[PDB]
């Protein structure tokens, strides 16, 4: 039913395009790793360190508004 | 509730004197059993439908497990087995070519099943079978009703 | 023989599922007990006799129709018999009769209940002529508290079917149409009148309207060979108010409901003054009450057999009010209730919907002219108040309820919400408002609750639709101090949204997070409250949110587990 | 019921926060006051508080915590942990004259004198004062309301939350007859509330229902003493008198009241029962565990 349920999250078409939208599915608490690798990217574009650093810091919090902390 | 309840533990002797405190009011409870049972011979009906689905499969899963229990008490046996018997002399599965309609042949099989462990244990069959032979009718009965 | 009542009972419930004559026709029967369902269920004659003497038989002796039972008459029976006798007024070998069929009492009444509902089945001159003695003799009729019981039960069923052989009798067409008057009058005489309430109101919206009968002639120059329209005026000239009118005031709801039909049997004013055949007996009758008793009719609505029907056909007397009788909602309201209405129309719209004949009305109600008198509505804060239950009212029939829903959009749900957050601000700034206001804000959020349930697209739009802001605005009414109504219509207002899980769940962690506020709530509502009348719609609506899945989300800020605390 | 002599002069017994089977106890009237915590069930005395200063005030503050108000109007808290047995002394207030009775309202431990000084949850600072002299009744009839009872029993509700030093009302009797001993409030609604007369009477109250007199009675024997209520069953309590005295008023059940207790005894402590005492005016020594 987990597929049901993630067809079900993708059903809200909430707008288009929005990394607020992402957060908006991250609701579930269940994030997929391609928007980590899109993050990952936007932090590409010492800064390697810091996103090594920064990912352990995102990986330390799953809580909700601790991944839009991380995030930012 | 009662089938749940009738079918996890070996029967106490204490529970019937319990629900023989009243004594009236168990009298009265089988009589009204007897009557549900004789109420045969469209909500109500179809809660009759379940009634009989639910009250047979009770009667049946306490059955299979052993006797005397409450329902040995609540046919009569120190009447509802008589009920049984009269259901089943007066019950027609056939409706001139309509087909035989499927929820009255099960109604004669649930009653049936019953009677079938009330001849196979030894404390039942002595009694049952006597009162199988007596008036009204049981072998002659059901084979005046069997169809082809 | 009630065995082979119930027996016949069922060969006609066969021929209803092929909706053909063959199973009652494939059973003779019916021509062998035919006087017996003619009678009803009437003992006339054989009620207890002396003659009938069962234990005065000194061999212990009776005879039926036909063979005899001497040895069988034991004592023990002899008993039950004249039980029966002296318990019912009721002959004693036909109380033996009943105990041998089949519990002899039990049987009878079966006897009576299998008889009487396959001729109510039927439905759906001699039993013409038999309903008033059938009556008689209810009335003559009219553990042992259980029995009691069961027989006050037993009167109830009858009083319960026997309106429906009366209603058929009237669709079939065989008590038409002299018997209006007869049957008004007994009425007069008499919550058993709803299913006489439905009873006249086909007949004055068809039967009366336009068939009529053409005999009748009580009169040799009123009345000619087409009786037809000479008694629809006969009719009209009867009917009036009269001083002791005013305490039968079921006669003056009948008597208006005719007037409402009657506006339109009128081909043109030729024959008739408007100002004092129509509009004074009309006014007159307003002024007795009718429209209160139509209030009450709809707040003694009840699940019924016929029930449907008689709601159904309710819709259609609201079809012929609002149809025919717009002079005189103007003559009240525009005139003579501001003056001193509109809120009132509106209440009484409100109350015909709840109580698919209406869900046809509401389709057919689904232009400009209404669109200007919701503009009208809106513009008195009374009158706009009205509008809300009117809409609830399209809103209660399912098909009528969106289609009601609809024709209140067709924008204005906007400028509801925009009044919420305008009155929430104003009460901020200062229940806190004039008691005839915050009524009105009770029914527009009542309106707004029914709406959206009954209406999936309507519930949605009100979920998601930014201009109304409705979460926001039900939350800040929630904080703010706040009546028990307006509570129970912010739950009513948030299922819409629960039907619609994540979100919800947010908007109630949000809520947390602005629970000590929650506990505080809980210690207030144990020193009151209001009598528990706010509890149960809460109650309901965490019902609601559990049935939806939970979000593991949520809860979250708090540690461990957050959705257990609730 | 069984008994228990412990050979000290009972003022206080809780069943603790954590059934009626953790028993404290705090004795009074010792020559160096005494309480014990964990005792008995069986011996048990791990926490046989040597203490200086008695007990005014007592509660259990945590199912691990204590609080208590000591003899001078002093205040006197710990923390009970019973896992290592020894604890730590929270609150030590000096000149809070003794108080005379123990509210609540969480977690301000309100209470009123025989002046009131408001400490409240680690407000270890006398924040709120509403110094307003008092010719022993208090409780919380809605958070932070109060009603101080004189002792001609005179009831008047004040607070602290919103500003003020008068009253805001005033509850009272025709003749002012008892002092300030006994009164009740219930935990089926906390505006409603009764009281015991000092003569074997009742006194029973509305709030909302007027403010009259609504039940006396006649049925105890000396000064009102305190009342065992079920924690749970609101209804269900019976009815004591100041000789340590017990009449068992059926109030579950309708006036059945009976020669309840073990009785005949000098007087006893104080209440809490779930599941206890109901304690008198004289506070003797007393036990019986078998509160079901």
């Amino acid at each position: 039913f987990s597929s049901f349920p993630s067809s079900m999250d993708p059903y809200p078409d909430v707008r288009s395009p929005r990394l607020f939208p992402s957060s908006h599915a991250k609701r579930t608490s269940s994030m997929g790793l391609l928007q980590s690798k899109f993050a990952s990217p936007s932090i590409s574009r010492a800064q390697g360190s810091h996103s090594p650093r920064i990912l352990p810091v995102t990986p330390w919090s799953v809580p909700a508004p601790l991944a839009p902390t991380f995030v930012i | 509730i009662l089938c749940s309840i009738s079918c996890n533990s070996k029967i106490q002797e204490k529970i019937v004197g319990d629900f023989t405190q009243d004594q009236n009011v168990s009298q009265k409870l089988m009589v009204g059993f007897v009557s549900c049972l004789d109420s045969e011979e469209v909500k109500q009906t179809n809660i009759r439908y379940m009634t009989k689905i639910h009250i047979l499969n009770l009667l049946i899963t306490s059955l299979e497990m052993k006797a005397p229990n409450l329902a040995m008490f609540l046919l009569g046996y120190e009447t509802c087995l008589h009920s049984i018997l009269d259901i089943l002399r007066k019950g027609t599965d056939v409706r001139a070519g309509p087909v035989a309609v499927w929820d009255t042949p099960h109604l004669a099989e649930l009653c049936y099943q019953v009677i079938y462990q009330l001849c196979a244990c030894a404390d039942t069959s002595g009694p049952t079978m006597r009162y199988l032979r007596t008036s009204q009718d049981f072998l002659f009965s059901q084979l005046q009703h069997l169809p082809f | 023989l009630w065995g082979p009542y119930r027996e016949i009972w069922q060969t006609v419930l066969s021929a209803l599922i092929k909706r053909q004559p063959e199973a009652v026709h494939s059973l003779i029967v019916l021509k062998k007990y035919k006087p017996d369902f003619i009678s009803l269920f009437k003992n006339p004659p054989k009620s207890a006799q002396q003659h009938e003497r069962v234990q005065k038989a000194s061999t212990e002796g009776i005879p039926i129709k036909g063979t005899q039972r001497t040895r069988i008459l034991e004592e023990q029976l002899i008993k039950e018999a004249f039980i029966l006798s002296d318990l019912y007024n009721i002959g004693e070998i036909a109380a033996v009769e009943l105990l041998l069929i089949g519990v002899a009492i039990l049987l009878y009444w079966d006897g009576k209940s299998c008889m009487a509902e396959s001729l109510l089945h039927l439905i759906q001159q001699g039993l013409t002529n038999k309903i008033l003695t059938l009556i008689s003799q209810i009335d003559v009729n009219n553990g042992n508290k259980k029995h009691r019981k069961e027989v006050s039960d037993l009167i109830k069923e009858c009083q319960q079917s026997l309106a429906h052989s009366l209603y058929s009798w009237s669709c079939q067409t065989p008590l038409n149409r002299e018997d209006t008057l007869l049957l008004i009058g007994y009425l007069e005489k008499v919550k058993v009148n709803l299913t006489l309430l439905m009873s006249l109101l086909y007949c004055l919206d068809v039967g009366f309207l336009e068939q009529g009968t053409d005999d009748r002639e009580e009169l040799m120059k009123q009345a000619s060979m087409f009786m037809d329209r000479q008694y629809i005026a006969a009719i009209h000239n009867r009917l009036q108010n009269t001083q002791p009118w005013k305490s039968p005031g079921m006669q003056a709801t009948v008597r208006l409901a005719w007037a409402l039909a009657l506006r339109g049997i009128s081909q043109f004013s030729e024959v008739l003054e408007f100002s004092e055949a129509d509009e004074p007996m009309a006014e007159i009758a307003i002024g007795g009450n009718v429209f209160l008793f139509l209030t009450e009719a709809v707040v003694g609505s009840e699940s019924f057999c016929t029930d449907e029907f008689f709601i159904r056909r309710i819709h259609k007397l609201v079809t012929d009010f609002p149809t025919l009788m717009p002079m005189k909602v103007k003559q009240l309201r525009n005139r003579a209730e501001e003056d001193a209405l509109r809120r009132d129309l509106e209440h009484l719209l409100l109350l015909i919907g709840e109580l698919l004949e209406l869900a046809l009305e509401y389709w057919c109600p689904t232009l400009l002219s209404k669109f200007v008198r919701q503009m009208s509505d809106l513009l008195p804060a009374t009158l706009y108040l009205p509008y809300l239950k009117m809409l609830r009212g399209l809103a209660s029939g399912p098909q009528c309820a969106h289609y009601c829903f609809s024709l209140l959009k067709a924008v204005s749900w906007d400028h509801f919400f925009h009044s919420l957050m305008l009155y929430h601000e104003h009460l901020r700034r200062d229940r806190g408002i004039t008691q005839r206001e915050l009524d009105g804000l009770i029914a527009c959020l009542q309106l707004t609750c029914t709406i959206i349930d009954w209406s999936e697209s309507a519930r949605l739009a009100l979920c998601e639709h930014a201009q109304w802001m409705p979460v926001v605005v039900i939350l800040g009414l929630l904080q703010c101090s706040i009546p028990p109504l307006l509570k129970a219509e912010l739950l009513k207002t948030l299922a819409a949204f629960g039907k619609s899980a994540a979100s919800l769940w947010q908007s109630l962690e949000y809520t947390q997070i602005l629970g000590v506020g929650i506990e505080v709530e809980l210690n207030e509502i144990e020193s009151r409250c209001e009598e528990y009348p706010l509890t149960r719609a809460f109650c309901q609506l965490i019902s609601t949110l559990v049935e939806s899945s939970f979000p593991t989300n949520l809860g979250a800020g708090l540690r461990a587990p957050g959705f257990e605390p609730y | 019921f069984a008994a228990k002599f412990v050979s000290h002069k009972i003022s206080r017994t809780r069943w603790r926060p954590v059934q009626p089977d953790v028993f404290a106890t705090g004795s009074w009237d010792n020559e160096e006051n005494k309480v014990c915590v964990w005792a008995t069930s069986d011996p048990k005395q791990l926490c046989d508080i040597k203490h200086p200063g008695d007990v005014m005030d007592m509660q259990f503050l945590d199912k691990e915590r204590i609080v208590t108000g000591s003899s001078t109007g002093t205040v006197t808290i710990f923390r009970h942990h019973e896992n290592n047995q020894t604890l730590s002394v929270n609150q030590r207030w000096e000149q809070a004259a003794p108080c005379t009775a123990i509210v609540c309202s969480s977690p301000e431990i309100v209470s009123v004198g025989e002046r009131i000084n408001c400490f409240r949850a680690e407000s270890r600072d006398v924040l709120r004062t509403i110094d307003d002299a008092d010719s022993h009744g208090v409780t919380f009839l809605r958070t932070t309301e109060i009603l101080t009872v004189n002792s001609v029993g005179q009831l008047k509700l004040w607070d602290l939350r919103k500003q003020g030093n008068d009253p805001t009302q005033i509850f009272s009797v025709t003749g002012e007859r008892v002092p300030l001993h006994c009164v009740d409030r219930h935990p089926n609604q906390q505006h409603v509330v009764a009281t015991g007369g000092q003569d074997g009477m009742l006194c029973i109250w509305d709030v909302r229902h007027g403010k009259m007199p609504m039940s006396l009675l006649n049925a105890h024997e000396a000064e009102m003493w305190e009342v065992h209520f079920h924690p749970s069953n609101p209804d269900h309590l019976f009815t004591c008198s100041e000789d340590g005295s017990l009449w068992h008023w059926d109030a579950s059940a309708q006036l059945e009241i009976t020669n309840l207790l073990p009785s005949s005894t000098l007087s006893v402590n104080s209440l809490d029962v779930l599941g206890l005492v109901c304690g008198t005016d004289a506070e003797a020594i007393y036990v019986t565990r078998r509160l079901f």
